[PDB]
């Protein structure tokens, strides 16, 4: 009978010298916390409640308190902001990280939800559930010869709070503490559960989200080939994270994005530009632009593994975003390729839909098509075939966009376009 | 040429 109690009778309960009274009211208060509908977590905060739960948590020869009274406050911490911080202005967090060494499995594996939700609030309590020593016994909790000996719950629940442990910038996690963590990481993206796989790229993905010593901080670890089999996977839950920080990590150096390269990753874009969800295709397409931005090798690898002809194809038909992306590939392509690599992309027939996009009310879209519009015109001087590349323009109403932008609101789009008028167009 | 571009309750 500990369903459906008032917050007063919890408080009288708990307000108690009674310990079994104590427990009564403490697990009614979990019940009340773990409604779906509204829970009244800012009532109890209100209350005074949470110094009672966090003694509590200390209660060693008392399990079942513990127990509830974790439970408890790490529903409150799941809540708002300023509801996590009333549970660590409680003290909870030294409470949570000394039960983690608890006996009792269902206690430890709530301290570890609970420290999961506190960090996951943001960056500083990231930090201090850091600085008061949290990591040394996550980690211990998986340091076993085969993860598959643990409870999948239990491995999930660790899975996310590192994860979390690694989650948020300004500041990004500690170096120090990154290092510590990264080889647990990489084990556990060896697993063969979907969630803890899931959780391992989220957390590999947040890792590499930053400047390129971070990056290489993970590439060094050498988990780019399994990112590039997790990006092969069916789950969407494990590609989502794969391809973003498979993308991340070709944001960084030339030789990054050639581990990337290497690991075959090229060979599942085919799919992945084309696949039915389309936060997949924007951030493939996205993916794409930052390897075109590459070496003359890389665009050709680009093009070896025939890739072109699905950018015109992202660009002829897609999500207006995942199009933007699209030109932008087409312009770093343009930008760092060779004159035959560029002629090739003419040949695949880029500038139809290339022009179709002129119509847009995007300004930065604008701009960016008539700079590549710009570099394959370069190349086209350079084999002295300006006048059929403008006659192809022209066919496809590509030249009446141009002078129809002459007269644009933005200065640097009528200032590009105007010299394209001028220089090819007379 | 580059660009660089939660909680959980029991029950």
């Amino acid at each position: 009978g500990t369903v459906n109690w008032s917050v007063e009778d919890i408080v009288k309960g708990i307000n108690s010298n009674n310990l079994e009274s104590q427990l009564q009211a403490t697990q009614a208060a979990r019940k009340l916390l773990s409604r779906e509908k509204q829970p009244p977590i800012d009532n109890i905060i209100r209350a005074g409640l949470i110094p009672k739960f966090v003694s509590f948590l200390g209660k060693t020869d008392c399990s079942p308190i513990q127990f509830e009274s974790a439970w408890a406050l790490t529903n409150i911490a799941s809540g708002t902001s300023e509801q996590t911080k009333a549970v660590v202005d409680g003290g909870a967090i030294p409470a949570f990280i000394s039960l983690l060494a608890s006996p009792h499995a269902h206690i430890s594996e709530q301290a570890v939800w609970a420290l999961g939700n506190i960090a996951g609030d943001g960056s500083a309590f990231r930090d201090l559930v850091i600085k008061h020593g949290a990591i040394d016994p996550l980690l211990a909790l998986l340091a076993v010869p085969d993860l598959s000996t643990l409870a999948c719950g239990y491995l999930r629940n660790l899975t996310w709070t590192l994860s979390n442990l690694c989650r948020n910038k300004n500041p990004a996690p500690p170096l120090d503490a990154v290092e510590q963590i990264l080889p647990t990481l990489v084990r556990l993206l060896h697993h063969n559960d979907p969630e803890v796989l899931a959780d391992s790229c989220w957390a590999i993905s947040y890792l590499t989200d930053g400047p390129n010593e971070r990056i290489e901080m993970v590439v060094k670890k050498g988990v780019v080939p399994q990112l590039v089999k997790l990006l092969g996977a069916t789950e969407l839950p494990i590609v989502t994270p794969a391809l973003r920080a498979i993308g991340n990590i070709v944001t960084g150096t030339d030789e990054q994005t050639q581990k990337v390269i290497d690991a075959g990753a090229l060979a599942v874009f085919p799919s992945l530009l084309t696949n039915p969800k389309t936060n997949i295709q924007k951030e493939a397409t996205w993916t794409m632009s930052n390897i075109t931005a590459g070496r003359q090798d890389q665009i050709q690898q680009v093009v070896n593994h025939g890739l072109v002809p699905f950018l015109v194809g992202v660009l002829s038909k897609a999500d207006f975003k995942t199009q933007k992306e699209a030109a932008w590939a087409i312009t770093n392509y343009t930008s760092g390729g060779t004159v035959e690599q560029i002629v090739y992309l003419v040949h695949c027939g880029i500038i139809e839909p290339l022009m179709n996009l002129l119509s847009a009310k995007d300004t930065k879209i604008i701009q960016v098509i008539l700079d590549a519009i710009s570099n394959i015109f370069q190349a086209a001087e350079k084999l002295g075939e300006t006048e059929k590349l403008s006659i192809m323009i022209e066919e496809c109403g590509g030249l009446d966009k141009i002078e129809a932008l002459q007269r644009h609101e933005n200065e640097s789009v009528y200032k590009a376009s105007l010299n394209l008028i001028e220089k090819y167009f007379s | 040429r580059k660009i660089k571009r939660q909680k959980r309750g029991k029950r």
